[PDB]
RNA sequence: CGUGUGGCGUAGUCAGCGCGCUCCCUUGCAUGGGAGAGGUCUCCGGUUCGAUUCCGGACUC
């Protein structure tokens, strides 16, 4: 409960600022590595053995935030339903790796 | 091994492959992968039916992982004297691509259902519609044999996709 | 002939300058 | 008229001639070797500064006023320094601003001294004082960068000037002799250590900064008589044993080398942290102590147990709880020790932190002595009321300690008992810790809103502390998980799970603790912040065209300085002539079309039989929307006043260049396209620009034209000059209403009135552009550099030259050259300057724009200076306001007294501290406008880079504002720097919880 | 009847100078230089040692 108000609070600027104005996978990768990736992965394996463990309700409410904290910059990325746009970025993102 | 296979002939590494660090990376993938089974085997030895006992011992063996690297970093912060440190860097450079590649895939896989159904695109052209611009242009006229490159990439690589889930499946 | 400008003289003093600048407009 | 200084020569009350002070720039410059083409820069600087004040004061108050600005006042820079390092008063002068409060061989002596000096000096020694410290700043080169060098330099000439040897010599000094012989040894030590000269070049050599010394460490050298002691000649003998007339003869034999060293040193960041901020962690530890030991019994508690319910002594709750104190003295003492290591040991004030460190351990002591007596088990056994008393007092003496040591700023604890002749202070205040003071209702605004902040917080978090902890800590703590353990330790891995899990639940909530201060600070200022709303009287609620019915009568009172004017003629009128006006400025820029015009001017259309139905009224009053909106809207807030358009000051517009793109080329406009994408996202524009091709019309005007029009849509320099070329038009539109008599009196002769308009709008506003790659440009750069020229023939432009060297293989030589639109063409096809100044090598040492900003700021003139960047824009409904925003600085309507009179006292001035930075919006602040004499006195007006000159104004004891009907059409390594070190432990305690919550 | 020759334009002796690309470096925009890389002549078959070339069929304009 407190964690979340607290976020709720410094969030609402955020939604403020964006509410009010209604790309390649290497470098969208890059930008978002070693910050709030691999922390975020090494999160949701312990969230997961918590989880399988012993079940307690409040719990999922985390899995909410941290999937929505990988799934962010992806959902708004414009045609990323397209397939040839989707084979492309694989394409791209395979040759920038090797 | 890679540094004892002719280190002194040049364009020896060129002939064969001027760029193997790409395959000892694979490699390493491999490697790792394959040790992470191994230890799965090893706890499920006791375990037929238990999947607990195993999770905690990845976290363990990631932490462990990453402070030896740190304190290898930081000892390097304060002959073959300059070659130890390059290899040092190498080490820790690999692993990270081993993570990083990990990780991509594991994220790239997990959009296969949304992609899967063809009705979603008009959909979320809805949010065109709900962006401020909503002005699109249409593409280039594409000659046929930029096409046939593209239908035959688009061909090979959704295969190569395949073939990696299925292995991680 | 001026060591810094040399197109200037060297007796011109600020005045006769200014008054220069003023006739060049 | 017809003149150049009209408010000087123009006037018989002129205490001293052009002529008489002309000759005494010129007998300066023969006697101590200056340069011809620098003091004619000087002299036409000088004269019109004295111009600019002399339109709204009298000439003799002018020239005082300059003088005890720039000399001998106590807005100066160079009394601080005199009395500072030579006088070495500064324990005095912190004193005096620690018991400001109550103040509203001695300091007084001294003051009454100097005054009595400066108070009884002719005219026209004061003008010779001005000069020479101008002709020294001219030449200064880099070590403009550094003002108390040149303090120094300056204090050596004058001595050098006044004596016997002087006035008895023959033939005059050669010229050029100020920059080789004293100027150039200084560059050369600076530049000798970012570069090293490697088979004839000059390449950047690698080093830890803890070994390279900057500009702030040759600066602070010249802050005490003990760093102008080390100074040497190369026989060895020391400067200041020389009689005082002789030292400057010799300033060209100092090896700086053996001079100067490092005075301020960084570390790893955690230090950092722990030491600037200690009085944030010494209010929460300490508290979060208290509150978990008196709700915790279990660990002090004799056979603990819930259902015997049997409670410990009330004497081992408050000895528990107080261990405050002890904590609270333990982090001064960390934070001290951490200290140590920033400063060398033998500069000056490094003492101080010794003596410091022995009162809080005496401290700590008495904070820890007492509550083992309680603990002793001699006390233990027997039960006695005076084990009690102790346990109470020493509560009391520990809410103290918690208390003094969270007010309390850490340089500045035991300064008043000291009482010793030697520092006292760490760091001088007198450049370090001068900082303006607040008055009125912000002063008790600012303390209201903390104690509110900390009492709810406080008091909210005891109650989510007392029931979320309080069964965990009796369960978790005394549970028995009995088992075997396993035997290769034994059984210390199975009975200790659920005190590692207590552990971890109380790190969580020590953690959480630190979070809620932020809540409770956001949702108070939103309340303040609302609640002040009702007393500033913000209407929102009112309808859109209850804004635009009121304009006309905003317009009158606000934009125009009516009330001078001699009452003729009606307001309509008057503001015919700004209304109409506006609608043609954007109609004319592409942005309205022909049929939206007519629906907004006045018109004249009705019937001239009757002079009444001349003009009427818009219908509006019964891109562009947005701008027009913003208008009306800003101009509902309270507005100064503003003054005729004869007496409002001169001042500067300075814009830097580097790379950017004058002009777009033709093949960047027909290849890949540019074109299609604008016409694509501009049609409406392109359309009325086709319209008004064939309005008018290979084809080149068609290409320039497209050029032009194309280049007014992107990322080009010919977009910002245009757009802020918009204030000459303002001010000549100004000029023109306020005062019909002159376009009366004209009476036909429009080109004769164009003349006098543009006269009296050029010595007002000043525009400066800075490139320095115009020696190199290519031909079509060049070509586009002299259409703007051609274009706009009042610009500025400065830029960078080189001659090759006067002997073989040595270094060439290097010039800052200006020019404008009215110097005549060469045969060469260049322009010859106005101004050549010879420099001591290349200026250019780091990189950034600063450098680029020093070299031309010597070509600047007037009283306000404004900063902007290659991409920026401007309009003329804003351009219009310019002389209500320049009487933000409290300088234009105030009475004018003697600096020097006998009778003055320093607590009864009211002009101690001075707005230095004026920033517009939609401590911290990005600098629109700059006061020229303070900024340029006191370092540059950038520094090596622009929140430092903000903290640095601030150091130095000016203050910034923020102006609410302006706009401005812009579009880790912190906390290892001194000024953070500097604000934090020095800075009163409200202040300090300000600027900490920001940042 | 004509027709998909490297990403496009293509030209042709019974696979090319350009043009992009791809790499390097200089120059504040480029430009220029050095190095190399991208091709089944619409597609499917027949004949000829060998087929853009001789022919049969198929698609698009
Ligand atoms: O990349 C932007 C910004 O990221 C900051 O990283 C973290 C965030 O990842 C994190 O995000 C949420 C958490 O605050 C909350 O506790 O959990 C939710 C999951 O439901 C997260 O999404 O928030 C913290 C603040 O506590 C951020 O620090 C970087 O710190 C910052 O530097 C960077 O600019
Ligand atoms: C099946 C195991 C395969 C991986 C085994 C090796 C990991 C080794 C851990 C490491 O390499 O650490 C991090 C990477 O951490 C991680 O994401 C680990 C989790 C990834 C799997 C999650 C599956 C959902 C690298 O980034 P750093 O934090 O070191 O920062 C350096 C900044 N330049
Ligand atoms: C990250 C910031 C950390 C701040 C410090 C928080 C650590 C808190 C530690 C508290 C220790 C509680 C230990 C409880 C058991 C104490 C001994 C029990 C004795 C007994 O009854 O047997
Ligand atoms: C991908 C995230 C993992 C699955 C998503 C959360 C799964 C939690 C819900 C499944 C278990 C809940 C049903 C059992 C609860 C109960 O026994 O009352
Ligand atoms: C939150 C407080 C937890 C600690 C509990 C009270 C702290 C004192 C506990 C014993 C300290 C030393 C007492 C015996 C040692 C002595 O008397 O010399
Ligand atoms: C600061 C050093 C001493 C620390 C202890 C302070 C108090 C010492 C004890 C004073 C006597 C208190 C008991 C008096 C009665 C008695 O025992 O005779
Ligand atoms: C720093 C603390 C000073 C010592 C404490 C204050 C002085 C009180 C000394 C002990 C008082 C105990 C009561 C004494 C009377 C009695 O025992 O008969
Ligand atoms: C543990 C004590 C908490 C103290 C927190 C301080 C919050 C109040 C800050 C402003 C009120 C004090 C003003 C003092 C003014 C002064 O002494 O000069
Ligand atoms: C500037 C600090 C303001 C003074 C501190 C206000 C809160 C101090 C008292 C804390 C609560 C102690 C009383 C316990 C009863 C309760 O609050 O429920
Ligand atoms: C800083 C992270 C939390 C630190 C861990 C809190 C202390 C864990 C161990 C406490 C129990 C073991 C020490 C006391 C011995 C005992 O329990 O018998
Ligand atoms: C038990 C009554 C409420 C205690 C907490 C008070 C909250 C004060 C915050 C303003
Ligand atoms: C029942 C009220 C709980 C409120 C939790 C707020 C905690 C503030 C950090
Ligand atoms: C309810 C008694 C708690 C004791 C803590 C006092 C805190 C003083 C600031
Ligand atoms: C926890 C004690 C810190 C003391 C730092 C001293 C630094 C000296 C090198
Ligand atoms: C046994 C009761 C003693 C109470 C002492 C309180 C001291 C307050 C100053
Ligand atoms: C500050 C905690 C140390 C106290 C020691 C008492 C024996
Ligand atoms: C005897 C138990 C020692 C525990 C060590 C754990 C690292
Ligand atoms: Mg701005």
């Amino acid at each position: 409960l407190s964690i979340f108000i607290v976020f709720w609070i410094a969030f609402v600027p955020i939604v403020v600022q964006e509410l009010i104005e209604r790309i390649p996978f290497s470098i969208l990768y890059s930008r978002f590595a070693g910050s709030a990736i691999y922390m975020g992965a090494r999160s949701m394996l312990m969230l997961l053995f918590g989880t399988v463990a012993h079940w307690q309700a409040p719990l999922l409410w985390f899995w909410a935030s941290l999937s929505s904290l990988i799934f962010a910059p992806f959902v708004f990325n414009p045609h990323q339903f397209a397939w040839e746009d989707f084979f492309l970025d694989y394409r791209d993102y395979i040759r920038w790796l090797s | 091994f890679c540094m004892g296979m002719s280190c002194c002939s040049g364009p020896l590494f060129g002939m064969c492959c001027k760029k193997t660090g790409s395959v000892m990376a694979g490699i390493a993938h491999g490697v790792a992968v394959i040790v992470h089974i191994a230890f799965f085997i090893v706890m499920w030895v006791l375990e037929s039916f238990n999947f607990v006992r195993m999770l905690i011992g990845v976290v363990t063996c990631i932490q462990c992982q990453r402070l030896i690297f740190h304190c290898m970093t930081a000892l390097m912060l304060t002959a073959w004297t300059q070659p130890s440190r390059e290899l040092t860097a190498k080490v820790i450079e690999l692993s990270e691509f081993a993570a990083d590649f990990v990780l991509g895939h594991v994220i790239l896989i997990c959009q296969l259902p949304l992609i899967i159904i063809p009705k979603i695109d008009k959909f979320h052209s809805i949010m065109l519609f709900w962006l401020k611009p909503s002005r699109q242009i249409r593409p280039p006229i594409y000659s046929l044999k930029q096409t046939r490159l593209r239908k035959r990439m688009v061909k090979k690589y959704c295969s190569l996709y395949f073939l990696v889930l299925a292995i991680f499946a | 002939a001026d060591i810094s400008n040399p197109t200037r003289a060297r007796d011109e003093r600020p005045l006769d300058t200014i008054r220069s600048f003023e006739y060049a407009v | 008229p017809n003149e150049p200084y009209p408010a000087w020569t123009a006037d018989s009350q002129s205490p001293v001639s052009i002529e008489q002070i002309e000759d005494i720039f010129i007998d300066l410059t023969n006697r101590l070797g200056f340069q011809r083409d620098s003091m004619r820069n000087m002299f036409d600087h000088f004269m019109v500064l004295l111009d600019s004040r002399s339109s709204r004061m009298s000439p003799d108050q002018a020239l005082l006023s300059l003088h005890a600005d720039y000399i001998g006042g106590d807005t100066a820079n160079y009394k601080k320094w005199y009395f500072a390092a030579q006088l070495d008063m500064d324990d005095e002068i912190g004193f005096r601003n620690m018991s400001l409060g109550k103040l509203s061989n001695s300091l007084e002596a001294a003051d009454f001294r100097w005054k009595a000096k400066m108070n009884q000096l002719s005219p026209l020694e004061r003008v010779r004082h001005i000069a020479l410290y101008l002709l020294c700043w001219g030449e200064a080169n880099q070590v403009r960068f550094t003002a108390e060098c040149l303090c120094f330099i300056y204090k050596c000439a004058l001595d050098y000037l006044d004596s016997p040897l002087c006035q008895q010599r023959q033939e005059p000094m050669p010229e050029g002799d100020f920059l080789n012989r004293v100027i150039t040894p200084i560059y050369h030590f600076i530049r000798n250590q970012v570069y090293e000269i490697v088979d004839g070049r000059f390449v950047k050599r690698e080093r830890d900064h803890n070994k390279i010394v900057g500009y702030d460490d040759l600066n602070q050298l010249f802050w005490y008589p003990e760093g102008i002691a080390k100074i040497v000649l190369e026989d060895g003998t020391k400067l200041i044993e020389l009689p005082l007339e002789e030292r400057y003869l010799r300033l060209g034999d100092v090896v700086w080398d053996d001079v100067f060293f490092k005075t301020y040193k960084e570390t790893r960041t955690w230090l950092h942290l722990v030491t600037n901020f200690n009085r944030i962690w010494v209010m929460h530890i300490s508290i979060f102590w208290m509150y978990f030991a008196y709700n915790s019994p279990t660990f002090y508690t004799h056979n603990y147990q819930q259902l015997v319910d049997n409670q410990p002594l009330a004497a081992y709750k408050w000895a528990s709880c107080a261990l405050g104190g002890t904590v609270a003295s333990l982090i001064q003492i960390v934070a001290t020790l951490c200290e140590w290591s920033f400063v060398p040991r033998k500069w000056a004030g490094a003492q101080h932190l010794s003596r410091r460190f022995w009162f809080l351990c005496i401290i700590f002591g008495i904070n820890l002595g007492p509550i083992i007596f309680v603990f002793a088990y001699d006390k233990d056994t027997v039960y006695s009321t005076a084990a009690h008393v102790v346990a109470a007092v020493m509560f009391f003496v520990a809410v103290a300690t918690i208390i003094f040591f969270s007010i309390m700023p850490l340089g500045g604890l035991f300064t008043s008992y000291m009482k010793k002749s030697t520092r006292r202070y760490v760091a001088s205040q007198t450049f370090t810790a001068a900082f303006a003071p607040l008055h009125g209702l912000d002063r008790w605004m600012s303390y209201l809103v903390w104690v509110t902040v900390f009492a709810a917080k406080y008091s909210e978090s005891y109650y989510f502390l007392v029931l979320s902890l309080r069964d965990p800590i009796r369960i978790l703590s005394t549970t028995a998980m009995r088992c075997t353990g396993e035997y290769w330790w034994g059984a210390v891995l199975c009975k200790v799970q659920p005190k590692i899990v207590l552990g971890l639940v109380i790190a969580t909530d020590f953690i959480l603790f630190f979070l809620d201060t932020y809540l409770w600070y956001i949702i108070v200022n939103t309340i303040f912040s609302v609640g002040k709303s009702f007393y500033l009287g913000i209407s929102i609620l009112t309808p859109w065209r209850n804004i635009f019915t009121r304009l006309p009568k905003r317009i009158y009172s606000k934009i125009l300085a009516t009330t001078d004017m001699e009452i003729k003629y009606k307001p309509k009128v008057l503001i015919s002539q700004v209304w109409n006006a506006i609608i043609i400025s954007m109609y004319r820029e592409h942005l309205l079309a022909i049929d939206h015009v007519q629906k907004l001017l006045y018109h004249q259309v009705p019937s001239e039989i009757e002079g009444k139905r001349t003009l009427r009224a818009p219908t509006f009053f019964v891109e562009a929307e947005r701008r027009i909106s913003f208008f009306a809207q800003s101009l509902s807030t309270p507005i100064p006043e503003p003054l005729p358009v004869d007496n409002m000051p001169t001042f500067t517009v300075l814009t830097p260049h580097y790379a950017e793109r004058i002009l777009l080329s033709l093949r960047e406009i027909i290849r890949e396209t540019l074109l299609e994408y604008l016409k694509q996202l501009h049609p409406v524009e392109w359309e009325c620009f086709v319209k008004d091709t064939k309005i008018l019309a290979a084809a080149p005007e068609y290409t320039l034209r497209t050029r032009i029009w194309a280049s007014l849509r992107s990322q080009t320099l010919y977009r910002t000059i245009s757009g802020f070329m918009n204030y000459s038009r303002a001010i000549k539109l100004l000029y023109r209403v306020e005062n019909p008599e002159i376009v009366q009196m004209f009476g036909g002769n429009a080109e004769g009135l164009e003349r006098e308009l543009e006269k009296m709008a050029r010595r007002k506003f000043k525009f400066l552009v800075s490139m320095q790659r115009l020696a190199k440009f290519k031909p079509h750069e060049l070509e586009n550099a002299e259409f703007l020229l051609r274009a706009y023939p009042d610009l500025q432009i400065a830029y960078l030259d080189e001659e090759p060297p006067l002997t073989e293989g040595e270094e060439p030589r290097i010039y800052s050259a200006l020019i404008d639109g009215h110097c005549e063409i060469l045969d060469n096809g260049r322009r010859r300057p106005k101004f050549r100044v010879q420099l001591s090598g290349n200026p250019i040492l780091g990189d950034g724009k600063s450098d680029n900003q020093n070299h031309a700021l010597i070509f600047y003139r007037g009283e306000y200076i404004q900063l902007i960047d290659a991409n920026q824009d401007n309009y003329l409904e804003e351009c219009l306001k310019i002389r209500s925003v320049l009487a933000e600085f409290e300088e234009l309507n105030v009475e004018q007294v003697n600096p020097y009179a006998p009778g003055l006292r320093y607590e009864e001035q009211t002009t101690n501290h001075p707005v230095a930075i004026v920033g517009a919006r939609e401590h911290y602040g990005h600098p629109d406008f700059i006061n020229a004499t303070f900024m340029t006195t006191r370092g540059g007006v950038s520094k090596a880079e622009d929140i430092y000159a903000g903290m640095n104004a601030m150091l130095r004891g000016g203050r910034i504002k923020h102006c609410e009907y302006y706009q401005c059409g812009k579009g880790g390594e912190q906390m290892l720097s001194r000024e953070y070190y500097y604000l934090g432990t020095q800075l009163p305690v409200d202040r300090f919880l300000t600027f900490y919550y920001a940042h």
